[PDB]
C-alpha cells in the first residue's frame, strides 16, 4: 500500500510517562486542561470525562465546581412542569459545543470532530501520533498533491488529506505557570492531558502493576525451588538388574 | 499400518541389490538420528502397544525377554524425566537392537487376517 | 456401579503392565540430600545440550519461512513505491 | 540454618502464624512501594504540582 | 480405608487430583491442561462480575464498558484481565493441541479424548466471538455482521438462518442482547464440555514424551503435580500480570474504542489476533461459498489425525522427518496469520494460497506419506534376512 | 458386553436411567423427583430465551419485560411459563419434601442425600427472588428492600453487607443490574448441586413405602419407571397449561404490574404465596433480630430430623400416632402460610404464634417424643417373656 | 479406577441381600392379556379403600385446622366492625 495512504509513521518523543515506574506530569494535565478549554473545546466534546474526576488530579474542588458551574444543565421541572435549566456540579460531565452530531457537521464542512475522551487509545501511535498530527501540518503540501476545497494536507493522517486546519500557534494561550506557550509546548501539553482522559486509572495502575510483578516473581522463583524438593527422591533414583534365572 | 504391509515392502528392497545398497544407509542412519539406543531402548519396545495384536504379542513373549523389556522401559523413564541421556557404554549397540517382538506381531497379525478371511468367506454352488 | 468397558490402566495394585521382576529401585529422602544444587558445575555445560540437538527442525523451518516473508515483504513494498509502480500495474489484475 | 531452628525449631511454619504474617506483610510492604513510587515520581504529583498553587 | 477414599464426593477428587496414576517422565508440557483449566475459571469470574455492571442495550453496551473502565472500582483490572485472558486462553490452548499433535495424543486409545478437545475448541472460538460483540466498537459490530453472514453461504435458508440470528434486518439491539445471553450460556457448556474431556482423559491416563506404555513406573499426581503445574501456575500469572498492568491494550485493536457504526466500516478493519490464520484461509478463496466451507474445513480437518497417521510406533521424539515437517507445520500456521494481517496485496495473496495448500497437505499428503517411510526406515535399518 | 454399558459417557446414562435397580414397589410420590428435573430444565430454558429481549437496566427493566409480553413472538408463553413454572417448582418441591418427610427419607445411610437437598432448597428459594426482582415492579422492588435488610440484623457489620448488596444508598439500578447477573448463575450451581443429590442417591438407591429394604426384589429403572414417570410428567404439563393458557397471573400479585416506585410501599405488599409460611414465622416474633434468627432456624430445623426420629423402623406407613401428627404438621404449614396472607390483626397475630411453637415443636419434641412411645408400643405389644 | 465405600446396594447379580431359595414366580407376557381391563367389575371396588383406613388421619388434622382458622377468622371480622368496636379497642393494645 502506497505510503502517503498508510500516512507518514509517528516518530517516537520522550512522554514523561512512558515507562513501568512513570506517573503522568499532573503538571502537564493541568495546562492541557487548558490548551482544551480554549482552543479544541470548540469543537470536540469530552463526554466521558465527568467533572468530579479533575478534583485532585489537576486541580482543586473549588476550581472544579467554578469551572461547572459556568454551563448550565437540564434540571427537573419545577411545580407546574416548566423546563428549567441549573449551573453545572462537580457530578456532571463536560459538555460539548454541539447539541447533535447534524449541527456539528455544520458548522465543519460536513465533517465530524470526535469525541476526545479515548482519543489517544482510538489511534495507533497514541500520544506519539496525536502529538505529531497537530505539530506537524506543514504550510504547504507537497508538489503534485491537488487538495479538495476545504481540506487540509497533514502526512501523519492516513491519506494525507484531513478535514481539520491547523489550530495551534505560537502563544495563543496564556498559561497560568508562566509556561512558554509555543505551539509545541502546548501539543505536549493537550495530548498528556488528552491521554489522562482516556486512561485515568493510569498512576494508579502502574504502581499495583509494581506490587503484582513484584509478588507473583517471588511466587514463581519461590515455587521453581519448592518443586525441586519435593522431587529430589524421584530425579536422584536409582535402579539395578539382575536378569532372573 | 500392519507390520505385514511394513515388512512386506522392506523384505522387496532389502532383496533388490539395487534399492538395498541405496536405502539401507539412509535408514542405518535415520535411526542413529533418532537417537533412542541413547536411552537404552531397542526398536520393538517403541511399539505401541494399546491393541489386541501388540497384547497377544507381548503375552506370547518369553519370560526373559519380557522382564528384560520391563526394565528397559523403566530405565528410559528415569533417564528421560532427569533429562540426561545413559552414559554411552550403556546404549543399545545396533548388534543388540532386534526385533525380538516382530516374529511374535506378524504371527498374530496372519492369524487375525484368516480368522477374518473365514468369517467372510462367500461360497459357490 | 455395573462393570465397564476394560482399558490400558488400572489403578495401584493392578496398573496392568507386565510382571517385574529383577529390577532394584534406591533412592534417598530429599531432606538428607544437598540443599538443592546440582544448578551450575555440574548441570549447567548438561543444560541447553538438548534443542542443540533439536534446534535444526526449528531453525531450518523458521529461517525457510522468517526469509520467504521478509523476502515477500520487501517485494510489496517496491511495488508500492514510485520506482515499482510500473511492475505493479503489470502483475496487478 | 539456626536462625530458624530458634523461631520454629525444626517444624514447619504454622497456618495459624503464616496469616498473622500475611496481614503484617499487606501494610508494610504496601506503604513500602507507595512511597518509592510517589518519591520516584516527584515533581509529577498532584501533592507537588499543589504546593506550586 | 481412608476417608478421601470412601467419601462419595471426595474420592473423585482423590482419583483425579490426589492418587491419580502419572507417568514419571510427563514433562511441562503436561501443564497447559491445567492452565487452560485456570483461564476458564479467570474468565467465568471476571465476566460474572462484570455483569454486574454491564448493559446488552445497543446504546448503553459500549458506554457501560467505559463505565466498567472508569467509574466501577478496579474496574479496568476486571476488563484487562478478561480481554487479556482470552488472548492468554488461546495462546495456552494452541499449545495444549500442538503438544497434541507433536506427542501424538490424538492416536493410541485417546481419540474421544481428542474428539471432544475439537469440540471445545469451536466452543471457545464461538465464546470469544460472542464477547467480543458485546463491547460493540467498530470491531465488535463488523465483526458480528461479517461472521453472521458466514451462513448466507448456505443454499437456500442460508438468508433466513442470518436474519434470524440477528433477529432484524441487520446487526442491531436484538443482535446484541441476545448475543450477550448466549456469551453468559456457552462458557457453562464449555466447563461441561470440560468434565467429559477429563472423563476420557481418565480412563487410559494421559500419555508421556517417549509414546510407549507409562504403566511400568508411575507416582501419584499428588506430592508431585500438584506442585509442579504450580510453578507453571505462577508464571502464568506473572507473564498475564505483565500484560494487564503495563500492556493492557497491545493484544487489542484501536478501532475498538471507537463505538461501533453501521454506515462505516473503518478501512483499518482486522479479527482478533488468535482468529488470523482462519480469516487467512478464507481469504484466499476467491469465491464466497469455497471460502466459508474451505475455512470451516481447516478446523474439522483436525478430526482426520488419528487415521492419516500411519506410524506404529506415537509421537515425534524419535522420528526426524516427523519433527522437520511438524516445525514446517506450526510456522506455515504462523505465516499464514501473519498474511491475515497484511492487505490483500500481490506478493501476499499468492503466498495466502501457498500456505493455505501447505496447511491442509500436511493433514492429509505429508503425516501419511512420511509416516509410512520411516516405518519402512525403522524396518530395513536393523533387518537381516 | 453392551456398549451402553462399555461406553465411558452411556455406562453413566445407562446406570442412572436404563440398568439402575428400583424397589418394585415405590408409589407415584417418587414421581416427583423427575418432576423438579424437569421443572428445571422449563425454567433454563425459558429464561435465556427471555433473557436476549431483557434489559436489566432499571429504567428499561419493567419495560423490557412488557416487551416481552408485546411484541415478542410466543413471548407472552415464555414469560408466563417462566412465572408460572416457578410456582409449580415449589408446589412439587414442597410434595419432593413432604413425601420424603413422611417415609423416613432423611434417616439411614441417606442423610447426605437429605442434606445436599435442604441446600438446594434455600438456594432455590434464592435463586427465585432474584429473577423477581428482575421485573422491578412495586413487588418487585420492595421485595427486593426487605430481604437485603434481612442481613441489617447480623450485629457490627450489618448495614454494611446491605449496602454493600445494594452496591448504593438503597435499592437502584446497581441493585437490579447485579440481580439478574446473580439469577442467571444461581441456576447453574443448582444444577451442579442437583448431580451432587443424585449421586447420593446413587449409592443407595431409592427407598419404598413400606421403609424396609427393596434389595430382595429389584426392576430396572428402564421400561417400567421411565414409562411411569411419562405419566407424571404429561399430567404435570397438562395443569401447567391451564394455567399459562387460561388462567396466567391467578398465581401471581397484581401490584408486580404497576412499576417499582421508591417512595410509596403499597399498602397491598404480600410475599410471593410460596414464600408465605416463612414471612408468617419472621411476623410472629416482635424482636427484629429474633425475627430473622427463628425465620432461617425454621429451614435449618429440617436437618435436625435424623437426629430426633427415635424410630427403629422406617417411615409413617405402620405408626398410627405418627400419620396423625404429620399431617397435623401439614396442615400447620398451611395455616401458616395463610396467617402470612392475612393481616396483623389480633386473633391473627396469636394464631400464627401457636403455630410457629407447633412447626418448631413437631421436629424438636412431637417427632422423638411420639417415635420413642411408638417403639415401646411396638414392643410390649407383643413380648411375652 | 480406585475402590470405594461398602454401600447397602449392589447391583444385578450381586445386589447385596440374603441369600433366595425356595421362592419361585411365575408370570404371564402382558401380550397374553386382556386388553387393560381391571377397573370396574373387579377393580372399581377395590380403590378408594385405599384412602378409606387413612381418611381419618388426614381429615381430623383437616377439621381440627379449618375449625380453628374460620372460628378466629370470624373474630376478626366481628373486631372490625361496629359491634365491635368496643371490643376491639379492648383486645386491641
Ligand atoms: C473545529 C474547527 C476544530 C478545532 C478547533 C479542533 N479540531 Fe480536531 N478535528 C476537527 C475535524 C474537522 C476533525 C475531523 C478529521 C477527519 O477528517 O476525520 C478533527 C479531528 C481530530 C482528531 C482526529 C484525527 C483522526 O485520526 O481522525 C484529533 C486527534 C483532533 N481533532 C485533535 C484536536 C485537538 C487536540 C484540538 C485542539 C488543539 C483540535 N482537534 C481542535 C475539527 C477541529
Ligand atoms: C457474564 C459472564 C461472562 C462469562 C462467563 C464470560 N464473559 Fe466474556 N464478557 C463478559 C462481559 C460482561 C463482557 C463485556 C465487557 C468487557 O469487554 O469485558 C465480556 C467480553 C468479552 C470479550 C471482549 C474482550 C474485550 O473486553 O474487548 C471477549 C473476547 C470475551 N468476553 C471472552 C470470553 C471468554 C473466552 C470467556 C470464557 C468462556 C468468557 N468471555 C466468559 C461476560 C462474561
Ligand atoms: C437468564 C436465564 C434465566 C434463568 C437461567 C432463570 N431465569 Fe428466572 N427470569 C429470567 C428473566 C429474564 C426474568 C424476567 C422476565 C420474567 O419475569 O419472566 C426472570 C424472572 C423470574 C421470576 C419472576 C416471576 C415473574 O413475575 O415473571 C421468577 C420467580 C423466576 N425468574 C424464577 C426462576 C427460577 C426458580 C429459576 C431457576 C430454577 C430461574 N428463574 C432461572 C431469566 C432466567
Ligand atoms: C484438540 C485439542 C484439545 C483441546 C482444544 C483441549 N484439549 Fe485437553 N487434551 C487433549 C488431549 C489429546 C489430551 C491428552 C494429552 C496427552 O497426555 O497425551 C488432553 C489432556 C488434557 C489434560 C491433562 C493435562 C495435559 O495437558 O495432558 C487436561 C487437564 C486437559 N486436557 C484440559 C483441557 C481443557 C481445560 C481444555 C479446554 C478448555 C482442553 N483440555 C482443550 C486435547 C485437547
Ligand atoms: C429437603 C430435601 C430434598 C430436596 C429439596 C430435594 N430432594 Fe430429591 N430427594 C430427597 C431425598 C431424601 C430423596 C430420597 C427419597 C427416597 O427415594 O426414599 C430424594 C430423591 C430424589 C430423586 C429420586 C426420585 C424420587 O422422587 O424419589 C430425584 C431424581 C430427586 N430427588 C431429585 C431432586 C431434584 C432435581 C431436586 C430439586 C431441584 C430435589 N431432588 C430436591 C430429598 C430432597
Ligand atoms: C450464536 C453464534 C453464532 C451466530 C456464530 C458464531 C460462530 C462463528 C465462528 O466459529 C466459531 C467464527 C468465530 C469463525 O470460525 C469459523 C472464526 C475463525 C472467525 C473468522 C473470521 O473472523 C473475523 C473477525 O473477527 C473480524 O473482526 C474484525 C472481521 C472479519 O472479517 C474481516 C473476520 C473474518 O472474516 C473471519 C473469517
Ligand atoms: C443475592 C441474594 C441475596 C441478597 C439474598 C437472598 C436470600 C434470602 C432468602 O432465602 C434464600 C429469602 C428469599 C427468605 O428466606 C429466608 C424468603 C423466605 C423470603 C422471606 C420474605 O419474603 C418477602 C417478600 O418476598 C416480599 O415481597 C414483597 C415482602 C416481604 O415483606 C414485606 C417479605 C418478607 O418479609 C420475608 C421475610
Amino acid at each position: 500500500m502506497t505510503a502517503a495512504e498508510h500516512g507518514l509513521h509517528a516518530p517516537a518523543y520522550a512522554w514523561s510517562h512512558n515507562g513501568p515506574f512513570e506517573t503522568f506530569d499532573h503538571a502537564s494535565i493541568r495546562r492541557g486542561y487548558q490548551v482544551y478549554r480554549e482552543v479544541c473545546a470548540a469543537c470536540h466534546s469530552l463526554d466521558r470525562v465527568a467533572w468530579r474526576t479533575l478534583v485532585g488530579v489537576s486541580h482543586t474542588n473549588e476550581e472544579v465546581r467554578n469551572m461547572a458551574e459556568e454551563f448550565e444543565y437540564d434540571d427537573e421541572p419545577d411545580e407546574q412542569g416548566n423546563p428549567k435549566k441549573r449551573p453545572g456540579k462537580l457530578s456532571d460531565y463536560i459538555p460539548g459545543p454541539y447539541p447533535n452530531e447534524q449541527a456539528a457537521r455544520a458548522a465543519n464542512q460536513g465533517a465530524l470532530p470526535p469525541d476526545l475522551s479515548l482519543i489517544v487509545k482510538a489511534r495507533h501511535g497514541g500520544c506519539d501520533y496525536i502529538f505529531s498530527l497537530l505539530t506537524g501540518y506543514p504550510d504547504e503540501p507537497p508538489a503534485g498533491v491537488a487538495l479538495p476545497p476545504g481540506s487540509n494536507y497533514n502526512p501523519y493522517f492516513p491519506g494525507g488529506s484531513i478535514a481539520m486546519a491547523r489550530v495551534l500557534f505560537d502563544d495563543m494561550v496564556e498559561y497560568e505557570d508562566g509556561t512558554p506557550a509555543t505551539t509545541s509546548q502546548m501539543a505536549k501539553d493537550v495530548t498528556t492531558f488528552l491521554n489522562w482522559c482516556a486512561e485515568p486509572e493510569h498512576d494508579e495502575r502502574k504502581r499495583l502493576g509494581l506490587k503484582t510483578v513484584i509478588i507473583l516473581s517471588s511466587l514463581y522463583l519461590l515455587s521453581i525451588w519448592v518443586k525441586k524438593f519435593k522431587w529430589a527422591g524421584i530425579k536422584t533414583r536409582k535402579f539395578v538388574f539382575n536378569p532372573p534365572k | 499400518q500392519s507390520f505385514t504391509s511394513i515388512a512386506r515392502i522392506g523384505d522387496y528392497i532389502l532383496k533388490s541389490p539395487v534399492l538395498s545398497k541405496l536405502c539401507v544407509p539412509v535408514a542405518n542412519q535415520f535411526i542413529n538420528l533418532a537417537g533412542y539406543k541413547k536411552l537404552g531402548l531397542k526398536f520393538d519396545d517403541l511399539i505401541a502397544e494399546e491393541n489386541p495384536i501388540m497384547q497377544t504379542a507381548l503375552r506370547r513373549l518369553p519370560e526373559d525377554e519380557s522382564y528384560a523389556r520391563a526394565y528397559r522401559i523403566i530405565r528410559a523413564h528415569q533417564t528421560e524425566l532427569t533429562h540426561h541421556l545413559l552414559p554411552r557404554n550403556e546404549w543399545i549397540k545396533a548388534q543388540e537392537d532386534v526385533p525380538y517382538l516382530l516374529p511374535y506381531i506378524l504371527e498374530a497379525e496372519a492369524a487375525a487376517k484368516e480368522k477374518d478371511e473365514l468369517d467372510n468367506i462367500e461360497v459357490s454352488k | 456401579g455395573p462393570p465397564s468397558g476394560k482399558t490400558y490402566m488400572g489403578w495401584w495394585g493392578h496398573m496392568g503392565g507386565p510382571k517385574q521382576k529383577g529390577i532394584t529401585s534406591y533412592a534417598v529422602s530429599p531432606y538428607a540430600q544437598k540443599p538443592l544444587q546440582g544448578i551450575f558445575h555440574n548441570a549447567v555445560f548438561n543444560s541447553f545440550r538438548r534443542f542443540k540437538s533439536q534446534f535444526l527442525y526449528v531453525l531450518i523451518p523458521a529461517g525457510i519461512y522468517w526469509y520467504w516473508w521478509k523476502n515477500g515483504n520487501e517485494y510489496n513494498e517496491f511495488l508500492y513505491s514510485k520506482a515499482g509502480r510500473e511492475e505493479l500495474e503489470r502483475v496487478n489484475v | 540454618s539456626s536462625l530458624y531452628k530458634t523461631f520454629f525449631k525444626r517444624n514447619a511454619v504454622f497456618v495459624g502464624t503464616i496469616f498473622a504474617g500475611a496481614f503484617v506483610f499487606q501494610t508494610v510492604f504496601d506503604t513500602a512501594i507507595t512511597s518509592w513510587y510517589e518519591n520516584h515520581n516527584k515533581g509529577k504529583l498532584w501533592k507537588d504540582v499543589k504546593a506550586k498553587i | 480405608m481412608a476417608f478421601r477414599k470412601s467419601n462419595v464426593y471426595l474420592s473423585l477428587v482423590n482419583s483425579y487430583i490426589i492418587d491419580s496414576p502419572q507417568p514419571s517422565s510427563i514433562n511441562y508440557w503436561w501443564n497447559m491442561g491445567s492452565l487452560l483449566g485456570l483461564c476458564l475459571v479467570i474468565q467465568i469470574v471476571t465476566g460474572i462480575f462484570m455483569a454486574m455492571h454491564y448493559s446488552s442495550n445497543i446504546e448503553l453496551a459500549f458506554s457501560s464498558v467505559e463505565h466498567i473502565m472508569r467509574d466501577v472500582h478496579n474496574g479496568y483490572i476486571l476488563r484487562y484481565l478478561h480481554a487479556n485472558g482470552a488472548s492468554f486462553f488461546f495462546m495456552v490452548m494452541f499449545m495444549h493441541m500442538a503438544k497434541g499433535l507433536y506427542y501424538g495424543s490424538y492416536r493410541s486409545p485417546r481419540v474421544t479424548l481428542w474428539n471432544v478437545g475439537v469440540i471445545i475448541f469451536t466452543l471457545t472460538i464461538a465464546t470469544a466471538f460472542l464477547g467480543y460483540c458485546c463491547v460493540y466498537g467498530q470491531m465488535s459490530h463488523w465483526g458480528a455482521t461479517v461472521i453472521t453472514n458466514l451462513f448466507s453461504a448456505i443454499p437456500f435458508v442460508g438468508n433466513d438462518i442470518v436474519s434470524w440470528l440477528w433477529g432484524g434486518f441487520s446487526v442491531s439491539n436484538p443482535t446484541i442482547q441476545r448475543f450477550f445471553a448466549l456469551h453468559y450460556l456457552v462458557p457453562f457448556i464449555i466447563a461441561a464440555m470440560v468434565i467429559m474431556h477429563l472423563m476420557a482423559l481418565h480412563i487410559h491416563g494421559s500419555s508421556n514424551p517417549l509414546g510407549i506404555t507409562g504403566n511400568l513406573d508411575r507416582i501419584p499426581m499428588h506430592s508431585y503435580f500438584i506442585f509442579k503445574d504450580l510453578v507453571t501456575v505462577f508464571l502464568f500469572m506473572l507473564i498475564l500480570a505483565l500484560f494487564v498492568f503495563y500492556s493492557p491494550n497491545t493484544l487489542g485493536h484501536p478501532d475498538n474504542y471507537i463505538p461501533g457504526n453501521p454506515l462505516v466500516t473503518p478501512a483499518s478493519i482486522v479479527p482478533e489476533w488468535y482468529l488470523l490464520p482462519f480469516y487467512a484461509i478464507l481469504r484466499s478463496i476467491p469465491d464466497k461459498l469455497l471460502g466459508v466451507i474451505t475455512m470451516f474445513a481447516a478446523i474439522l480437518v483436525l478430526l482426520v489425525l488419528p487415521f492419516t497417521d500411519r506410524s506404529v510406533v506415537r509421537g515425534n521424539t524419535f522420528k526426524v522427518l516427523s519433527k522437520f515437517f511438524f516445525f514446517i507445520f506450526v510456522f506455515n500456521f504462523v505465516l499464514l496469520g501473519q498474511i491475515g494481517a497484511c492487505h490483500v496485496e500481490v506478493p501476499y495473496v499468492l503466498m495466502g494460497q501457498i500456505a493455505t495448500f501447505i496447511y491442509f497437505a500436511y493433514f492429509l499428503i505429508i503425516v501419511p506419506v512420511i509416516s509410512t517411510i520411516e516405518n519402512v526406515l525403522f524396518y530395513i535399518g536393523r533387518v537381516n534376512k
